[PDB]
């Protein structure tokens, strides 16, 4: 997370709930319950057990890896690279 | 819908298809800006590469 941190994740980030609201490309993540120009069909009211809070990057569809929407007119959404377990 | 999470799995599955049609549409969107890049020599092959 920081300059010096070797945290261990499960593997696919599918069950990970970190306080990450930014992308690797400096792009800010859009808020889940906030209706931004970028329309989203992932309504938290239909996913209260997915911990859809604030604007943190999560894996709501059980995808290959977590992803989040972006408040950038050129990038609707992007994937998030999180350290995977090699043990 | 608002207070119930009934049939969430099905809605979620459909949303996945929506993201697929959207993210892949974005490819075409970018290609709209410059078609030369899109269909002619290198960029397509490079940008796409391989995911799955």
């Amino acid at each position: 997370y920081v300059e010096f941190s070797e945290e261990c994740m499960h593997g696919s980030g599918e069950n990970y709930d970190g306080k990450i609201s930014k992308t690797m490309s400096g792009l800010e993540c859009q808020a889940w319950d906030s209706q931004s120009p970028h329309a989203h069909g992932y309504i938290p009211s239909k996913f209260p057990n997915k911990n859809l809070k604030k604007n943190y990057c999560r894996n709501p569809d059980r995808d290959l890896r977590p992803w989040c929407f972006t408040t950038d007119p050129n990038k609707r959404w992007e994937y998030c690279d999180i350290p995977r377990c090699a043990a | 819908g608002s207070v119930e999470k009934l049939t969430a799995d099905a809605e979620l599955q459909r949303l996945k298809n929506e993201r697929h049609e959207e993210a892949e549409l974005e490819r075409l969107k970018s290609e709209a800006a410059d078609h030369d890049k899109k269909e002619a020599e290198r960029k397509a092959l490079e940008d796409k590469l391989a995911d799955y």
